[PDB]
């Protein structure tokens, strides 16, 4: 089965440096694209860089350019982020996620246990923090963004993810409308332009989590502020 | 372009930068075309040396890779165009049996003359000899029964019989050799060449001799590129 | 001025001519084989001669005096310098390639890759930028009037002896042997199958005469100058070096043209 | 005696059947379209070209969005292009080079091919763990493969040179039905709108309509004098076009179940590989010998236009379902996209 | 007994395609002629779209 591993995490002191590794098993980790992601306690997702196959492109957040390196190791399946002049604001769990791009692809579609360390731009909103929900009734969550995802090429560039409690984040809908495998019908997803809508009809215990909407269209991507569901 | 075309774009070029590679391999290694009959002995030839049975032998740090399209029948007018750029055909027929010797004739000519082999070389080889040499020793059938124009054949002064070998049989080999040459001779233009050779069950100088036959077509190739020919 | 009418015409038909086979490459699949990129590093170099060193030569001849400044006389020197060197390279590895591929066709296959023909091409013009050392940094290192635009090694006898048997005199000897060995096989593999040789011996002959007729008087005068540095002529030393220029308006006419392959897509870009 | 007899019996049932025929052919495909006026000059540019097969390409199947294609050569390379951007989003390395036919699942999960080695090889496009893989090998057939579609994601119909075609069961790998009668190596195959029915182009210069479900030829087609190359079914489902070496294009009716019309001209002399139908089946568009595409008027017997832009032999060619662009695979290792302009 | 077994199948065969209705090819033509005139209009390699409308400009 796809598995993805993190490994190096731990309390550092600042300043200091650290060492994180993901392991992959179960896919040809060489096709894949990988992106670290963390997210601070008790606080959404922030994407921090992003590798491609074939090593040629490497992007990084604004906030860790310098000091953070990301490489990869295809005959190893082994994905390193090498993090120097460690800060207070670099304490969070850091999520390996892999992302396949060609066209009708899902990227974004497997997420890793995570890792935590410890140290001693388009904006999407999510306005609303929490919602209260009733199992078996239909919830809306909206997402907007300061510019329009809708590129030249007809494409939507808004995802959906799903955090349950203790879970990594799960791909729901990529691309603003396409239904992610392994996902029950019953999500969907429409927007327009710059205004989004994730709606659940049916609602169960296992929907129960923070959702969180991304945008690719350009980097470095942003996470929305996500949006608590609680019964 | 969007983020996801971009990473889209360079996916596709790394595809191409394997199809190249793959693309180099298949310029070092020569293909050929095994064809003859049930009886031609085919199947020996290529043991010794070693749907589609491929066999790939390799002669002097050289690859050579060989395809029997074995089955169906003598309706070969269709996967035939298939191997349009193979560097040679190695064509097998067997010399003892003077009774099916006009319908490897007949085969040979079909080859030669096909549409989509104008430029593909027949690199020929006259099977079982040991066996055609007792069949003539032993005298019981003669090919003139078959082929009248034998009894009027003499075997040219420049042929050049190996050591120990009976006139008769040298007389005899020449001919069948000669009624296939007749036929490459016929048309092609120079831009194929047929290359008899008389080999047996148990030779194991088969593959040197399409190793020599291949050089001479892949040289007259580099020749006629430089205008040298 | 009735004389640059006619180099006039010799330098657009160099330029026309090598971007002619340029582009063709570029636009037949037929044409991207392994043995053409020699021949399109040999019209890359022979551009630059017909695009650059020749209209700076014309001009040369029409005012005596070098009118263009001295940091573009030493531009020129490095250009006419380079650029015939690699045309004179890419003559000779395109020999070897031609040589390789005949004496072993089968185990030249394998190291036939473009890969490995790249590196080859590569280095004939590594090689041939190292001149540009000795044009610029010959003070440094080790007669000069502002009216001509000679090198500074114009006048040591070492140097022009050593350097010329390593441009000319060494690849000429080698590319006489390959030829002579090239000629052994094609002479062989004909008589092996059936005077259809003439067809060798003409094109080994147009190929050889025309590339040794063109520099022998150049790099025969290149160092009887150093010799007694007062029989050089400055009319007989023009003289040597458009003949090398010739060479250079002759490589399109020589091996792409004789290729069958070329003349057609020649002929279709033409007839449009 | 009895077997004497019995052949002189498929004679007279032959001449009932022509009979047939004759007595429903009271007019002329010509004669009913000649009034309608022509559809003028058909003009096509060269939109896409896509490069990076490196030896001859035998065939190539859009899939049903109308973007995706997939493309067969004998360089032993399956590769799905993306025609809006020519990127390749899949290069399937194959087991055997010797590569005939190509299909593409109408759900976009499943490409197949096959070729010289008797085998349908059914790859998976959408796996977990993110590279094709072949998923099933269909084996069985006993000469070469020379065409393949798919009916969904567990049916595949497959045409061979052992003179049958047949029906497979993807899931369980057998053919649940062989479809026997041709006396000579099927070439092409064209499956109904409705997947109920499909016809077949042999080497016995027939073609044969069958029936899925009930597993027998229901008609057969005459009238080519050589081997048949090509088959495509007419949008509606009533008809079908054949092409054969003999240099001409035959439209066959199912219902009328006879031939209604010839595309052939005198300077075509070369052999045709590949037939298709534009959107409306106005247009019959047919690859030759000759490294060319004439795009017929299918009503008038009209060569509308030309597509010239191939050196080799046109192997074959394809019309999106939107019916937007063609495509045109040939043996000079190109795929080119083409359509009109306003 | 292989060739009288083929026969009794070949014959077979052929009484089942001569028990088929056919109509006339006048109807036939017209079905075919009805059907390219109802989707003329939506046939973009016939009638080609304006560039906005071409995926493949
Ligand atoms: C204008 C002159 C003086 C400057 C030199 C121009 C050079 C840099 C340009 C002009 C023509 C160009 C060549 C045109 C054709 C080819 C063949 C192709 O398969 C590789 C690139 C290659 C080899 C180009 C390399 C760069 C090139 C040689
Ligand atoms: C600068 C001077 C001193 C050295 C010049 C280097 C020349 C003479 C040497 C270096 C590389 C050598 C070549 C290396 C490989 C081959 C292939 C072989 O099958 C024939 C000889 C041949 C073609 C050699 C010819 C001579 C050669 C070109
Ligand atoms: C003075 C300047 C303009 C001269 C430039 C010379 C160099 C840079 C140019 C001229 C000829 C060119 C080569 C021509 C052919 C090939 C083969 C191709 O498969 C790789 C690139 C390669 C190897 C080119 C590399 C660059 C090249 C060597
Ligand atoms: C005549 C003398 C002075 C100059 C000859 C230049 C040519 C023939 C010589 C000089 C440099 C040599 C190259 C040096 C490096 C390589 C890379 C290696 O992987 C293959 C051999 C190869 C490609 C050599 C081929 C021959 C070469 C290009
Ligand atoms: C294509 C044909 C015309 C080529 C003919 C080549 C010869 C005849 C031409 C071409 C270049 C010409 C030379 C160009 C430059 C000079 C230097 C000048 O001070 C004396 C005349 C002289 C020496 C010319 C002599 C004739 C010449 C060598
Ligand atoms: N005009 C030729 C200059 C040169 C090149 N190499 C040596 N000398």
């Amino acid at each position: 089965d796809v598995q993805l591993v993190e490994s190096g995490g731990g309390l550092v002191q600042p300043g200091g440096s650290r060492k994180l590794s993901c392991s992959a098993s179960g896919f040809a980790f060489s096709s894949f694209g990988m992106h670290w992601v963390r997210q601070a306690p008790e606080k959404g997702l922030e994407w921090v860089a992003y590798i491609s196959s074939g090593s040629g492109t490497i992007y990084y957040a604004d906030t860790v350019k310098g000091r953070f390196t990301i490489s990869r190791d295809d005959p190893k399946n082994t994905l390193f982020l090498q993090m120097t002049s460690l800060r207070s604001e670099d304490t969070a769990m850091y999520y390996c996620v892999r992302s396949i791009y060609y066209y009708g692809s899902s990227p974004f579609d497997f997420w890793g246990q995570g890792t935590t360390l410890t140290v001693s731009d388009i904006v999407m909103t999510q306005a609303t923090s929490s919602v209260p929900v009733t199992p078996g009734e239909s919830v809306s969550i909206s997402c907007r963004s300061s510019k329009s995802l809708l590129h030249s090429n007809g494409n939507t560039y808004l995802y959906w993810f799903l955090q349950r409690p203790g879970q990594s984040p799960q791909l729901l809908i990529y691309r603003m409308s396409n239904l992610a495998s392994g996902v029950p019908d019953r999500f969907s997803g429409s927007g327009s332009g710059t205004a989004f809508t994730l709606t659940i009809s049916r609602l169960e215990a296992e929907d129960v989590g923070v959702y969180y909407c991304m945008q690719h269209l350009e980097y470095p991507l942003t996470f929305g502020a996500g949006t608590k569901l609680e019964l | 372009v969007s983020a996801e075309d971009k990473a889209a774009a360079e996916r596709s070029k790394m595809i191409d930068k394997n199809l190249r590679e793959d693309g180099e391999k298949a310029r070092r290694t020569l293909r050929l075309l095994l064809l003859g009959a049930d009886n031609s002995g085919k199947s020996t030839i290529v043991k010794q040396m070693r749907g589609i049975f491929e066999t790939k032998f390799q002669v002097d740090k050289v690859n050579f890779h060989m395809f029997d399209v074995g089955g169906q029948r003598d309706e070969r007018r269709k996967w035939i165009q298939c191997f349009n750029d193979v560097t040679a055909i190695i064509f097998v027929v067997d010399s003892s049996d003077y009774n099916r010797l006009q319908e490897a004739l007949n085969d040979f000519k079909s080859i030669w003359n096909n549409r989509w082999l104008r430029t593909i070389s027949v690199i020929l080889f006259l099977n079982k000899q040991d066996l055609l040499a007792e069949k003539v020793l032993a005298g019981k059938s003669k090919i003139e029964d078959y082929f009248p124009e034998f009894a009027r054949y003499t075997t040219p002064e420049d042929a050049t019989p190996e050591p120990g070998e009976d006139p008769r049989v040298t007389r005899a080999k020449y001919f069948i050799r000669k009624e296939f040459v007749d036929i490459s001779t016929a048309s092609g233009d120079g831009r194929h060449i047929c290359y008899p050779h008389f080999t047996c069950a148990v030779d194991t100088e088969n593959a040197r001799r399409i190793f020599n036959d291949c050089k001479d077509i892949i040289l007259q190739m580099n020749l006629r590129e430089y205008n040298l020919v | 001025m009735p004389l640059v009418v006619v180099l006039s015409t010799i330098c657009l038909v160099t330029v026309g001519l090598n971007l002619l086979v340029l582009y063709a490459v570029r636009s037949e699949r037929k044409l991207h084989t392994v043995g053409n990129l020699y021949i399109v590093s040999l019209s890359v170099a022979d551009l630059i001669v017909g695009a650059v060193v020749m209209p700076m030569n014309i001009l040369y001849l029409l005012m005596s005096k070098w009118s263009l400044g001295r940091p573009l006389c030493l531009f020129w020197l490095s250009m006419d310098y380079v650029a015939s060197t690699a045309s004179i390279f890419s003559v000779f590895i395109l020999c070897i390639d031609r040589y390789r591929s005949v004496q072993q066709p089968l185990r030249y296959l394998k190291y036939r890759t473009k890969t490995r023909a790249s590196a080859t091409i590569l280095g004939a013009w590594f090689l041939s930028f190292l001149w540009v050392i000795p044009i610029l940094g010959w003070n440094h290192f080790m007669v000069r009037r502002e009216d001509k635009c000679e090198t500074d090694f114009y006048d040591v006898t070492w140097f022009k002896v050593m350097t010329a048997i390593i441009n000319f005199y060494l690849p000429t000897l080698l590319m006489l042997w390959f030829y002579a060995k090239i000629y052994k096989a094609v002479r062989q593999h004909c008589q092996h199958r059936e005077n259809r040789e003439r067809k060798a011996a003409k094109q080994l002959g147009f190929i050889m005469a025309a590339f040794i007729l063109c520099w022998i008087p150049y790099f025969i005068f290149f160092m009887v100058i150093a010799f007694c540095k007062n029989c050089c002529n400055e009319h007989l030393h023009m003289f040597t070096i458009w003949l090398g220029y010739i060479n250079s308006t002759l490589n399109p006419l020589i091996y792409p043209l004789c290729n069958e392959n070329f003349k057609k897509t020649f002929k279709r870009i033409l007839h449009i | 005696s009895e077997l004497d007899q019995l052949r002189q019996e498929a004679e007279q049932l032959k001449n009932q059947i022509r009979d047939a025929r004759k007595a429903c052919a009271d007019a002329t495909l010509s004669q009913i379209t000649n009034n309608i006026d022509p559809v003028g000059r058909i003009q096509m540019r060269t939109r896409r070209t896509l490069r990076g097969h490196l030896a001859k390409i035998y065939a190539m199947h859009w899939g049903t969005d109308s973007r995706l294609l997939v493309s067969a050569s004998q360089d032993g390379k399956l590769i799905i292009w993306d025609s809006y951007t020519t990127n390749k989003v899949h290069a399937i390395p194959l087991r055997s080079s010797w590569v005939m036919t190509c299909a593409y699942a109408p759900s976009g999960n499943y490409v197949a091919c096959g070729g010289l080695d008797n085998i349908c090889s059914i790859y998976n496009l959408k796996t977990r763990e993110g590279n094709v893989r072949v998923s099933r090998e269909l084996a069985g057939h006993t000469g070469y493969l020379s065409c393949c579609r798919f009916l969904d994601d567990n049916q595949i119909v497959t045409s061979s040179g052992d003179t049958t075609c047949a029906l497979w069961d993807i899931e369980t790998g057998q053919q649940t039905t062989t479809f026997t009668g041709h006396t000579g190596d099927v070439m092409s195959l064209s499956l109904a709108p409705d997947t109920r029915l499909f016809v077949s182009g042999a080497c016995d210069a027939s073609a044969k309509l069958w029936d899925v479900r009930e597993g027998m030829c229901r008609q057969t087609f005459t009238g080519h004098e050589s081997d048949i190359n090509a088959i495509c079914f007419f949008p509606n489902g009533n008809a079908f076009a054949t092409g054969s070496d003999d240099a001409t294009c035959r439209l066959f009716d199912l219902r009328a179940d006879q031939e209604l019309m010839t595309y052939s001209h005198d300077n075509i002399i070369c052999g045709i590989t590949s037939v298709s139908f534009s959107k409306s089946g106005r247009l019959l568009l047919a690859g030759y010998d000759d490294f060319n595409c004439n795009v017929w008027d299918a009503l008038k017997a009209d060569r509308a236009g030309v597509l010239a832009g191939h050196d080799n032999r046109v192997s074959c060619l394809g019309v999106t379902d939107d019916g937007m662009a063609v495509a045109t695979g040939s043996w000079d290792s190109f795929l080119k996209i083409w359509n009109g302009s306003s | 007994t292989a060739s009288i077994a083929q026969a009794r199948k070949l014959v077979e065969q052929l009484k089942m395609e001569a028990n088929i209705d056919r109509i006339k090819v006048s109807k036939a033509a017209a079905d075919l002629m009805a059907y390219c005139e109802a989707h003329a209009k939506e046939d973009p390699l016939l009638t080609p779209v304006p560039a906005s409308e071409n995926p493949f400009r």
